[PDB]
């Protein structure tokens, strides 16, 4: 599993990074080149495809 | 270093096919493709073609 | 201020003088704009924005999600405060709305009927604003970074396009050509600007920290190449004769076209001569940037002092050209500012940032 994602706004690969801050049961993912950030919660068992499956999730909902 | 032909004889085969060596083969492999990627940065290439 | 307008009824001083130190006057009381509002439709940060030309009516707006909206400028209510309408929106319901981010969009010059909008989803379309569909596409193997049109150009009507890439691509909007490309850059091109004097000049910047003047017409590469120290540090052109000590993610030719202020990743804004890229030496301090792609800004124009509006962190920093000297702040946005451009007729500015607002500035009084 990668942790490097390309960016579903500046189509970017692998400029997103993951962070899991695991004492607030929240991961966010930021692209280094457009700077666009999302913030999902998470639980011990999420890994950093997970907050960019919510990160997708949320953009396609946003979207409709 | 391309080594002579001794370190990689083309031995003669029972007709006249004359068979390489697969040192001879690789050096026409790394032969090949020195020359495309020369034409390459020589010419404009992509820097990920290039790469 | 009295003074002025007796001079300018007595003829002591030509309408040039109150014209131009009024609109100075205006620029430097620029304020958070008290009755004005701008109409919110971009889901994401707005990374680029573009006042038509003639008129100075209509406002284009690439945000990050992809869609595309043009805004009215103008109070056409009675009240004293006003909201920027969206008179048009290329939306995610739009057939032909960009995939991802729009980077640059910019009005076609001499004529507002079509404009122009690129995106990393590596198209450059040219859209009739009438019908509001696309008039032509261009496909770039590379995601696309920044492009312009020449602001000057009665006879060819060239886009420069800058990829990541490391050429320069010219896509001409007359019989649709895109095979033109400019070698001598080596890393992406993450800016590029036309001269506003200088009808085939064209000046591009990418992140091998070079920044590249070429005569268009002409078959032997690049006219000049932007050097820091103009030959203290002297050595055959392969690596040195570098613009920054960073990526130079901006560019801007001053009102008149003979200066070219270029700012980079090294906290470095510089004012070259157009006409040599000699650099002038003016310091302008420490410019806060790390945009990985191109940063848009402008300069003033029709005042009696030149400014220039540079993003600043979540900020606009106004300097003065020829000084450096540090004007103000504009401190109104939540997140880093992608973009600022300047009304000319009234001295204002209207800034995008990642907040998803555009704010308007206005003078006081
Ligand atoms: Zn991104």
């Amino acid at each position: 599993l990668e942790t490097q994602f390309t960016c579903p706004f500046c189509n970017h690969e692998k400029s997103c990074d993951v962070k899991m801050d695991r004492a607030r049961n929240t991961g966010v993912i930021s692209c280094t080149v457009c700077l666009e950030e999302f913030q999902t919660p998470i639980t011990y068992l999420s890994e950093p495809v997970d907050v960019y499956s919510d990160w997708i999730d949320a953009c396609e909902a946003a979207n409709q | 270093p391309v080594p002579p032909l001794s370190v990689r004889p083309a031995v003669v085969m029972q007709g006249s096919a004359r068979n390489q060596d697969d040192l001879t083969h690789k050096l026409a492999d790394i032969v090949k493709i020195n020359n495309q990627l020369r034409r390459n940065e020589q010419n404009g290439a992509a820097a990920h073609v290039i790469a | 201020m009295l003074g002025f307008l007796s001079a300018r009824q007595t003829g002591l001083e030509d309408p040039l003088r109150l014209r131009r130190a009024e609109s100075t006057r205006r620029v430097l009381g620029l304020e958070l704009n008290k009755d004005r509002d701008v109409e919110r439709i971009h889901g994401g940060g707005i990374n680029t924005l573009d006042i038509e030309p003639v008129e100075g009516r209509y406002m284009l707006s690439g945000g990050s999600d992809g869609v595309i909206v043009l805004y009215d400028l103008e109070n056409s209510s009675r009240q004293s405060y006003y909201t920027c309408k969206a008179v048009c929106s290329i939306g995610r319901d739009h057939p032909d709305v960009h995939r991802y981010s729009v980077e640059t969009v910019q009005w076609y010059p001499h004529d507002t009927g079509m404009f122009t909008s690129s995106s990393f989803d590596k198209t450059l379309k040219v859209w009739d604003t009438n019908t509001l569909q696309t008039a032509d596409v261009f496909n770039f193997e590379e995601t696309v970074y920044s492009h312009h049109m020449s602001p000057v150009s009665t006879k060819h009507c060239l886009v420069a396009v800058g990829t990541r890439g490391p050429k320069v691509q010219l896509c001409d909007l007359k019989s649709g050509s895109c095979s033109h490309i400019l070698q001598g850059h080596r890393q992406e091109i993450l800016a590029v600007s036309w001269s506003p004097r200088y009808d085939y000049i064209l000046a591009t910047a990418s992140a091998d920290s070079r920044v590249k003047l070429w005569d268009v017409r002409r078959a032997s590469g690049c006219l000049i190449t932007l050097d820091q120290h103009n030959g203290k540090k002297s050595q055959a052109v392969e690596s040195a004769n570098t613009a920054h000590n960073g990526k130079v993610n901006g560019l801007c030719f001053t009102s008149d076209g003979l200066h070219l202020l270029t700012v980079g990743t090294d906290n470095r804004m510089r004012l070259w001569n157009s006409s040599n890229g000699e650099n002038t030496l003016v310091n302008y301090g420490k410019v806060c940037n790390n945009s990985k792609k191109g940063l848009k800004f402008t300069v003033s124009c029709g005042c009696s002092s030149e400014f220039v509006f540079v993003p600043y962190g979540s900020t606009i920093a106004v300097y003065t050209v020829y000084s450096g000297e540090q004007i103000t702040m504009l401190k109104g946005h939540y997140k880093t500012v992608d973009c600022c451009v300047f009304q000319s007729n009234f001295q204002e500015l209207y800034s995008g940032s990642r907040d998803c607002n555009i704010l308007a500035w206005v003078p006081s009084l």
